[PDB]
């Protein structure tokens, strides 16, 4: 074909100072045979819709004419995000800064004003007092750890030193941010990933999700501005990205707003930055945001959730990172703190909004030197091992806990393992006695040693002494978590969320654990426990329908909570090979581990394998099964046949069940010790309220670890 | 698993006006064009803005190397604008303003190309055009991802 472009003439008034050099002799006749390379030049053939009719420009420019915190990097060179830039899709199949029709992100309550530059409802993180040290993470003694609440380590050399950093949205239409990182946090799991860049004055912060389209903000200096790039619409002056107007030290910029909800959440995200400098308030409004999630999108995604509780977290390590260097020192206690409640957060984000399996779940925070960090992982080891042994305390231990749960580690999870699971055989047995595991203290504790128990199951492949040391922890916990313990876990928390404004009142999740949220009870939020719950509540000003459901989603969040999928796995036995017919696969309402080999299954269906009881004198509409599953596709139903007791009867390691006719569970006893043996042989005692007698009509139901279920007459309590 | 729109070998100028127009592969396809790792003006010899095509196929020149590179036209479009508002006399910043206007002149001959198409679902790390698997803990030409 054919090329004979218009080159221009040096005496064009216009495009003039564009002809082309002598040296080629372009001339009409000469132009097409190309030959247009001439090496001090750059030349640029123009071709637009109306091609041939048009025959194009060439144009020729000499090569010589082309060539303090947060800076944009504008042009092709010498940015180092150009060809970034270049590679990109944008524009091309995406359009990741929408032309905005009147998209208004309003200034939001608690949002710094010229007032309170760090924010309204702000509760700033104090200074480490006149005249207190500063230890390097080394010289780290359990005595520190202790008085951990008012030790301070200096942040210079601890935390990662700042050094410049190019920041590229994944968008590629905007221009590269120049910074100075201090560092980043990032998790994910099989179903999202979200990661923040911290830089001093900027953060940068992207969320995805599986099923959902991204969500981008970037944090940066009030005065400056972000422009979108690449839209050929915006030939005059750029588009700049929408977003909050500018508040006292920050400026926010979004990208990908849209679909109701989904631009309230990202409104919500916008304005997290620039409301407080305490990491802690951050971690606080999470935990209790984590708590209102609705129960009907039962395991499916909740984009507006996850958006609004993975920006929180993104947020809350940048006002770590940010109030440390400030007055340059980090409490020890806030260090441990935020390292731990980092690790739990991520998890219930992932399981509870992002849709996702424990198993799967990962966090990489990295505000912290690398090389200081690998010394205090190395020394918090040796301090796990010193507790263990020198102190004696509860508090000592649950500390030892928690610092393997911030290691992840199974060195670490290994020293602490079993003094984990001997403290949980230690509550099981207060209550039994007759106590109430309520200290805040106490709670803590139960929910860092679980967590540790736990650990090998999410890791894969646990050991066989892996495997029973959770077992047992299981038993135990779905002991723990009767129908009245239930009731008052949703009395506890709902009356911890009313104390709390978010500041001088904060709400830690950990220390309002309950066994509930980790039993293998998925029960709680039927009918029979929602009444329980209720009846049990104080009134207040929200109408009985609302109360109502507001208590089935708290109810649901518990159940979703401790339902880990690596467990159910490991403690449903499967046989070896396929069993013939449809499986009816029903999902197990209470599971119960009675034996490493076997596990009581309780559901609403029979199964189509396994010893299989149906109880009697149950509420038809909602039906009771307990299934006895072993490794084997055989099933045989039987009836439960009644019996009385009365040195040793055999009844250790068996399961005291007690339900109602409305078709409730209300208690999942493991026959502990012999002392429970006991307890039990004697019968129900009156006035010596057991843990094995009921005031409510019900019925009373012995599990053997062997596969048979009997009636035990004797702890009926008739109407 | 994702795929890059290679180089073209291009030891005269007609090895670049030879190629055809790019189509845009499936909605399915991660792609994405193979550009220099660095913009160099001392290095690119021709620039091939040809907004005749419906991709609006832009082609870098790089003699010595003898690769023209297929880059994204609005950004390169947009950047390169950029580089010549930029003030670094009168003969050199007069021609500039010249090869400007006539860029951004044939630009919006095609603003009416843009994509309109809200960014697609899945993870990112650490661009949209990049692969949008999701990774967890258990954990036209290729670039199998690593
Ligand atoms: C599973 O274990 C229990 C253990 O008690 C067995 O119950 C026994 O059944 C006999 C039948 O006459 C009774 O004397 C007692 O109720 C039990 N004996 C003991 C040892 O206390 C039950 O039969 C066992 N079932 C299987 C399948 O072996
Ligand atoms: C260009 O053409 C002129 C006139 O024919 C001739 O004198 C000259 O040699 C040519 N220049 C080059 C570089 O070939
Ligand atoms: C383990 O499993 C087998 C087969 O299900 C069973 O026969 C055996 O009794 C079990 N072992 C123990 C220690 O109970
Ligand atoms: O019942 C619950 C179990 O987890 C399922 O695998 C099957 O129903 C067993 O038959």
């Amino acid at each position: 074909r054919l090329w004979l472009p218009n080159t221009p003439d040096a005496s064009d008034p216009q495009r003039g100072r564009l002809a082309p050099p002598g040296e080629l002799n372009l001339t009409t006749a000469s132009v097409p045979m190309l030959r247009w390379y001439a090496e001090r030049f750059c030349f640029v053939l123009v071709t637009t819709a109306e091609f041939p009719r048009d025959p194009g420009q060439l144009l020729y420019i000499p090569k010589t004419y082309l060539l303090a915190e947060v800076t944009q990097l504008k042009g092709l060179s010498h940015n180092p995000g150009a060809s970034a830039l270049l590679r990109s899709r944008a524009w091309v199949t995406f359009a990741a800064a929408p032309d905005r029709e009147g998209l208004t992100f309003p200034r939001g309550d608690d949002g710094a004003t010229e007032r309170h530059p760090d924010g309204r409802r702000n509760a700033p993180p104090p200074g480490p007092p006149a005249g207190t040290p500063r230890h390097p993470t080394t010289n780290l003694s359990i005595a520190h750890l202790h008085n951990a609440s008012v030790t301070w380590l200096a942040a210079r050399g601890l935390l990662r030193t700042p050094g410049r950093y190019v920041y590229l949205s994944p968008s590629a239409s905007t221009w590269p941010v120049g910074v100075w990182t201090t560092g980043g946090l990032a998790f994910g799991c099989d179903a999202a990933l979200v990661r923040a860049r911290y830089g001093k004055g900027f953060m940068g912060l992207v969320i995805s999700m599986r099923d959902s389209p991204p969500a981008e903000i970037i944090v940066v200096p009030a005065d400056k501005t972000l422009a979108r790039v690449g839209n050929p619409t915006d030939e005059n002056a750029p588009a700049v990205l929408p977003g909050p107007p500018a508040g006292p030290r920050y400026r926010v910029f979004v990208l990908g707003a849209p679909n109701g909800s989904a631009l309230d959440a990202l409104r919500r995200v916008a304005g997290y930055p620039e409301e407080s400098t305490n990491y802690a308030q951050y971690m606080s409004r999470a935990y209790a945001e984590f708590l209102g999630e609705d129960p009907g999108s039962g395991t499916d995604a909740r984009p507006s959730l996850f958006w609004r509780l993975a920006g929180l977290l993104a947020s809350s390590g940048f006002a770590f990172v940010n109030a440390a260097h400030a007055h340059d020192a980090i409490r020890l206690s806030d260090l441990l703190g935020f390292l731990a409640h980092s690790r739990v957060l991520a998890g219930l984000a992932a399981r509870g909004a992002a849709g996702c399996a424990a198993d799967s779940v990962f966090l990489n925070v990295s505000v912290l030197d690398p090389a200081a960090r690998l010394r205090l992982e190395a020394r918090l080891g040796h301090l796990v091992a010193a507790i263990l042994e020198r102190e004696q305390s509860l508090v000592a231990h649950a500390l030892g806990y928690q610092l393997a749960f911030v290691l992840d580690s199974p060195a670490a999870y290994g020293a602490v393992a079993p003094s984990a699971a001997r403290l949980i055989d230690a509550l099981y047995a207060e209550f039994l006695g007759g106590r109430a595991l309520t200290a805040p203290m106490v709670r803590r504790a139960l929910f860092y040693a679980t967590a540790v128990l736990r650990a090998p199951f999410l890791a894969g492949a646990p050991s066989a002494e892996q495997r029973e040391r959770a077992r047992r922890g299981l038993l135990i916990t779905t002991a723990l978590c009767t129908s009245d313990v239930a009731a008052a876990t949703h009395a506890d928390l709902r009356a911890a969320l009313a104390r709390t404004d978010h500041q001088k009142n904060l709400f830690w999740l950990p220390d309002h654990f309950s066994p509930c949220a980790a039993s293998l009870r998925f029960d709680l939020a039927e009918g029979g426990f929602i009444l329980d719950a209720l009846a049990m509540a104080t009134r207040s000003d929200i109408p009985a329908d609302v109360m109502a459901q507001q208590t089935r989603g708290v109810a649901s969040v518990l159940t979703r909570w401790a339902h880990y999928n690596a467990l159910i796995r490991a403690f449903v036995p499967e046989a070896t090979h396929q069993c013939s017919g449809p499986s009816h696969n029903a999902e197990p309402r209470i599971l119960v581990p009675i034996t490493h080999n076997a596990s009581y299954v309780v559901t609403h269906t029979p199964l189509p394998r396994g010893i299989g009881y149906k109880l009697t004198g149950v509420d038809v509409r909602r039906p009771l099964f307990i299934t006895y599953l072993t490794a084997t596709c055989e099933g045989h139903a039987r009836e439960i046949e009644p019996k009385r007791l009365v040195r040793d009867l055999g009844l250790v390691g068996a399961v005291f069940l007690r339900y109602t006719p409305a078709g409730e569970v209300m208690s999942v006893l493991l026959v502990d010790t012999d002392a429970t043996q006991q307890q039990l042989a004697q019968g129900p005692v009156a006035g010596t309220p057991n843990v094995f007698s009921s005031d409510v009509p019900s019925v009373a139901l012995l599990l053997f670890p062997n596969g048979t279920v009997i009636h035990l007459l004797a702890f009926d309590t008739l109407p | 698993t994702e795929y890059v729109l290679r180089s073209v070998i291009a030891k005269e100028v007609g090895d670049i006006l030879r190629v055809p127009c790019m189509r845009t592969p499936a909605d399915d396809v991660s792609w994405r064009y193979e550009a220099p790792s660095v913009i160099d003006y001392a290095r690119i010899d021709g620039i091939f803005l040809r907004y005749h095509c419906p991709g609006l196929d832009t082609f870098l020149w790089d003699r010595h190397a003898q690769r023209a590179y297929l880059v994204n036209p609005f950004l390169f479009a947009a950047g390169f604008l950029e580089d010549l508002s930029h003030s670094v006399d009168t003969q050199e910043t007069t021609t500039r303003r010249a090869l400007y206007k006539e860029i951004r002149d044939a630009l919006g001959s095609r603003k009416q190309a843009v994509s309109h198409a809200p960014v697609r679902a899945g993870c990112v790390n650490f661009d949209y055009s990049r692969t949008r698997r999701c990774v967890g803990r258990r954990d036209p030409v290729l670039a199998l991802s690593n």
